DNA sequence: TCGCCCCCCTTCGGTGCTTTGCACCGAAGGGGGGC
């Protein structure tokens, strides 16, 4: 079987990111995953003369209980050239986000099939750690499309056409859209024939070689104003600051009627009376941010960018956007777990999620802005991840000046 | 010389070898290298090479712990440069802590490591260097590497990669013998009886000699107390190999450095270290050599310190039938010391946590980063995280992550009465008080002036101006706010256009690396309640436009 | 007059911000320890 020539971006090298540790049972699992793929010829063990890291660590989702390996491609995906210019890229269905189920499916095990560039798989090092450093770390490096590297879905994409065409003429309003490793598969059906149907593809990709969404009830939270009967000085400015933010964003909105309300050097307790001519402002702003923005469209050319708020009992709000104050969606994530208090798996989760409906309607995952320092992060967050691909993002302490998303 | 396969190395592309020459060295430096030479020569280890190869390195000699021998030594940093890049597969150190209880335990080395492992052929010629003649009345004699020398970058990464592809046949064939191998030092732990112990070890060792690793019976121990790592390992504990710390009667920047690492290495398992104020001595110094006296505290802490070494301490072995348990205290200054033990009383190591992360923060952020060092380092020793015992109130950490608006979390941990306890030293209203004075502060500097003014108006009438020299813009805004602080009562509402000085004083710190936050912190302890509003400025919000015009 | 690894403490310089200094962060200097 014959590979396809593979090249990173001009002036980069391949990436050099260290291991961190890893617990017994995912140590252990590495190793029993490892082995066997060395023995089936996925991987090869290699040593200290190829330059290339990646980290490696593992998941176990509730949905199965076996582990999954998962290698953090993030920095040779960045790095890895885009195969939009390469002309092997997959186009995002736009039908998605409308249907009434979607259901994700695993098939990152049908791209261990295709073998890799020879000259591309030094790149593909990761280095399985030790408890209490017992050994040197154990290298490998990939000899097949690796899960979670971005050419994969594009090199193996021919193949997945051609084992996926019989399945969706016959079927033809279910929708398929391959990202990462995943298959993202909507219906119109009822929740369980929906599910009758989805097991026969996984047994139609079984003879060659999970989760449920509902894209119709994620719903948009705009940016709601208090409503009182009695209004202090204070209410006023913290109305006042919200609507001076929000004129970044829609269009036309007044303070200066309020804003002479609060004239003079007031105490923040004395409640003010509503002027005639300041309880239309409010009424008449509340409905500007009624419904949605105007002019505000998705380029596929420029990243998604999420940004995500804390707000307290179990509540997170987020807005997604490419350009500032131009969001695209406005959120607010909210989950049971029945433990009532990990801040860090709540955030955790949140990202699944969001990136998970951004894959659903654009295609892609954005960048996320966490609310969380780097080393609180860090510490925890591969305890809760259940995806088989790892969104990009960043740290940023979120002072809230302004209450403007709840 | 190992029969095993050779690593494959290259230089980075476009450069060259090293053509470095050789310098002086004491004729008996010579007798031990030219002893080394005309003996690795013979066992070929090294090749004579003649003008044909254009290369050279500088050669020199230091002895070994082992007295009587020396260690040949290439300073081979120019060719390490041109050298491609490696990956490390040394990942960390093991510890005494992580280790079982085993019944029978020998500890090896091997003869001559780096010497036994082959080196790339088509990189040999990279190596070549001089041995020299003391007065130069002869010509030294050129030589080149086919084994690993001491000084190449690649070395260490290439001789731990092929141990442990030669220690592999063996720990398969015995997954009940525990082989902890740290370059070529080999600690083997077994449950297995005496006799069968060191019939395994007999042939262990007979492995690694047919493929080339010599065990030399000087450092084959097979009594207790181990010598290993640094420390000496016991039946039932383990303590750190003595710790010597310096005494002066004059200390400079380089003694005080030597001084806070001795310090660092004895936390590892003597409790209540501290390094805060024998490190301060270090900061602002422009000179190793330096001559700096001790501070009064730090004169104290270094006694503190000499009365905690005196005491003879060890730490135990890890019970993997049990749980692990870290245990926290507050030092102060921003100064944290653990324990992590299984049965009370038995630690199986110690340590201390004391970086001043960020500009401000405080004590509940602080334990909170050392509650994740100790979890990282669970994870490395023991493959797990321990259950925390920790001096701050349930009441304390819900009211901190419920008020703070970054996620953050603490694994499972219970209350610990050892004081001082971690605390929220104050706590901003979420409502305005009633009957507080209302403060409208107000702060702005000229970017190319230098000076500017902080300054108040008040809904009670009172108003306050200060002119500021040498200042910024940020400076303004907290001095306003501390001049509010100052003049008002035990309750006040603040009203502030500043989303920097709001940032800051939100998340609650009790302490800074800034004087003015320090005492704008001390104020906020002293008051008894306090509302700190935002208003966007230059909007002519009633109050806030007021002192922005007074500030004028 | 060397190499590689982990740790801590301090300093410095790059990055991004609807900034003009500030906070954050990673690298590099010093030290401890290991072979
Ligand atoms: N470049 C360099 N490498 C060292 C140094 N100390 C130890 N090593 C490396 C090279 C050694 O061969 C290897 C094992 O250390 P040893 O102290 O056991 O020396 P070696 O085995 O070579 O001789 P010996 O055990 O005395 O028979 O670790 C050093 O100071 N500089
Ligand atoms: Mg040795």
């Amino acid at each position: 079987i014959e590979t396809v020539p593979v090249k990173l971006k001009p002036g980069m090298d391949g990436p050099k990111v260290k291991q961190w540790p890893l617990t017994e049972e995912k140590i252990k699992a590495l190793v029993e995953i490892c082995t066997e793929m060395e023995k089936e010829g996925k991987i090869s063990k290699i040593g200290p003369e190829n330059p290339y890291n990646t980290p490696v660590f593992a998941i176990k989702k509730k949905d199965s209980t076996k582990w999954r390996k998962l290698v953090d491609f993030r920095e040779l995906n960045k790095r890895t050239q885009d195969f939009w210019e390469v002309q092997l890229g997959i186009p995002h269905p736009a039908g998605l986000k409308q249907k009434k189920s979607v259901t994700v499916l695993d098939v990152g095990d049908a791209y261990f099939s295709v073998p890799l560039d020879k000259d591309f798989r030094k790149y593909t090092a990761f280095t399985i750690p030790s408890i209490n450093n017992e050994t040197p770390g154990i290298r490998y490096q990939y000899n097949v499309l690796p899960q979670g590297w971005k050419g994969s879905p594009a090199i193996f994409q021919s193949s997945m056409t051609k084992i996926l065409e019989p399945f969706r003429k016959q079927n033809p309003d279910i929708v398929i859209y391959q990202y990462m490793d995943d298959l993202y598969v909507g219906s119109d059906l009822e929740i369980g024939q929906h599910r009758t149907k989805i097991e026969e593809l996984r047994q139609h990709l079984l003879r060659w070689g999970g989760y449920e969404l509902h894209p119709d009830k994620w719903t948009v939270q705009p940016i709601v104003l208090p409503e009182k009967d009695s209004w202090t000085v204070n209410d006023i400015q913290k109305l006042v600051g919200k609507l001076n933010w929000a004129s970044q964003i829609y269009a036309g909105i007044k303070v200066r009627q309020l804003s002479k309300l609060l004239r003079g050097t007031k105490a923040l307790t004395e409640v003010v009376p509503l002027t005639e001519e300041a309880e239309l402002e409010l009424a008449e702003n509340r409905e500007i941010l009624k419904e949605p923005v105007h002019g505000v469209y998705y380029d596929p050319s420029k990243d998604l960018i999420a940004e995500i708020q804390k707000q307290g009992q179990g509540q997170w709000t987020y807005q997604i956007y490419q350009e500032p104050f131009k969001n695209l969606k406005t959120g607010k994530y909210a989950r049971m777990k029945g433990a009532h208090t990990n801040d860090v798996k709540q955030l955790t989760e949140a990202v699944q999620k969001i990136a998970t409906e951004s894959i659903v309607i654009w295609g892609k995952t954005p960048k996320f802005k966490l609310p969380i320092q780097k080393e609180t992060w860090e510490a925890w967050w591969t305890e809760y991840w259940q995806a088989t691909w790892i969104p990009e993002w960043e740290f940023v302490n979120t002072p809230p000046l302004v209450k403007l998303w709840y | 010389i190992s029969p095993i396969e050779t690593v494959p190395v290259k230089l980075k592309p476009g450069m060259d070898g090293p053509k470095v020459k050789q310098w002086p060295l004491t004729e008996e430096k010579i007798k031990a290298l030219v002893e080394i030479c005309t003996e690795m020569e013979k066992e070929g280890k090294i090749s004579k090479i003649g003008p044909e190869n254009p290369y050279n390195t500088p050669v020199f000699a230091i002895k070994k712990k082992d007295s009587t021998k020396w260690r040949k030594l290439v300073d081979f940093r120019e060719l390490n440069k041109r050298t491609q890049d490696f990956w490390e597969v040394q990942l960390g150190i093991p510890h005494p802590a992580g280790l079982k209880q085993k019944k029978s335990v020998t500890v090896l080395d091997v003869g001559d490591a780096f010497y036994s492992v082959p080196l790339d052929k088509d990189f040999r010629k990279y190596t070549a260097f001089t041995i020299p003649s003391i007065n130069n009345e002869t010509p030294g004699i050129r030589y080149q590497y086919n084994v690993l020398p001491m000084g190449w970058k690649g070395s260490p990464a290439i001789f731990q990669s092929s141990m442990t592809k030669i220690l592999e046949p063996f720990r398969k064939q015995n997954p009940d013998i525990v082989i902890y191998q740290y370059v070529d030092d080999l600690y083997v732990g077994s449950d297995l009886e005496i006799g069968q112990h060191r019939t395994k070890i007999e042939e262990l060792r007979q492995h690694l000699l047919r493929w080339g690793f010599t065990t030399p019976d000087k450092k084959h121990q097979k009594e207790p107390p181990f010598l290993w790592m640094g420390y000496e390992l016991h039946p039932d504990k383990w303590t750190v190999q003595p710790i010597v710390l310096p005494e002066k009667d004059s200390w400079t920047v380089n003694d005080i450095q030597k001084l806070v690492g001795k310090l660092n290495w004895a936390s590892q398992i003597y409790a209540g270290i501290k390094v805060r104020q024998l490190s301060k001595l270090l900061r602002g110094t422009k000179a190793l050599t330096e001559v700096v006296p001790l501070t009064e505290e730090a004169e104290l802490e270094l006694a503190e310190n000499r009365e905690i070494l005196k005491e003879p301490v060890h730490g135990v072995y890890y019970d993997p039938s049990k749980d692990l348990i870290a245990e926290i205290q507050k030092q102060g200054q921003g100064q944290w010391t653990y324990q992590i033990y299984q049965e009370p009383f038995k630690n199986l190591k110690t340590g201390k946590y004391a970086r001043m992360k960020g500009a401000h923060t405080n004590d509940v952020k602080q334990l909170t980063e050392a509650v994740q060092k100790i979890a990282t380092e669970s994870i490395v020793i023991w493959g797990k995280t321990p259950k925390f015992k920790l001096p701050i109130q349930k009441e304390t950490w819900e009211a901190w992550w419920t008020e703070y608006w970054q996620a953050t979390w603490i694994p499972e941990w219970e209350f610990v009465n050892t004081p001082p306890l971690v605390k929220l030293w104050y706590q901003l209203e979420k409502e305005p008080i009633i009957g507080a004075e209302t403060f409208y502060v107000d702060g702005a500097a000229n970017r190319e002036t230098k000076l500017g003014k902080a300054g108040y108006v008040t809904d009670r009438g009172r108003q306050k101006v200060v002119p500021l020299t040498d200042t910024t813009n940020q400076k303004t805004e907290l001095q306003a706010i501390h001049l509010a602080l100052q003049d008002s009562g035990l309750e006040v509402n603040i009203v502030t256009d500043s989303q920097y000085a709001l940032g800051i004083i939100q998340a609650q710190p009790d302490k800074s690396e800034s004087e003015l936050v320090s005492q704008i912190i001390e104020q906020l302890i002293k008051k008894e309640k306090v509302y700190l509003a935002w208003v966007p400025a230059h909007k002519g919000i009633g109050g806030n436009e007021q002192v922005d015009k007074l500030v004028s």
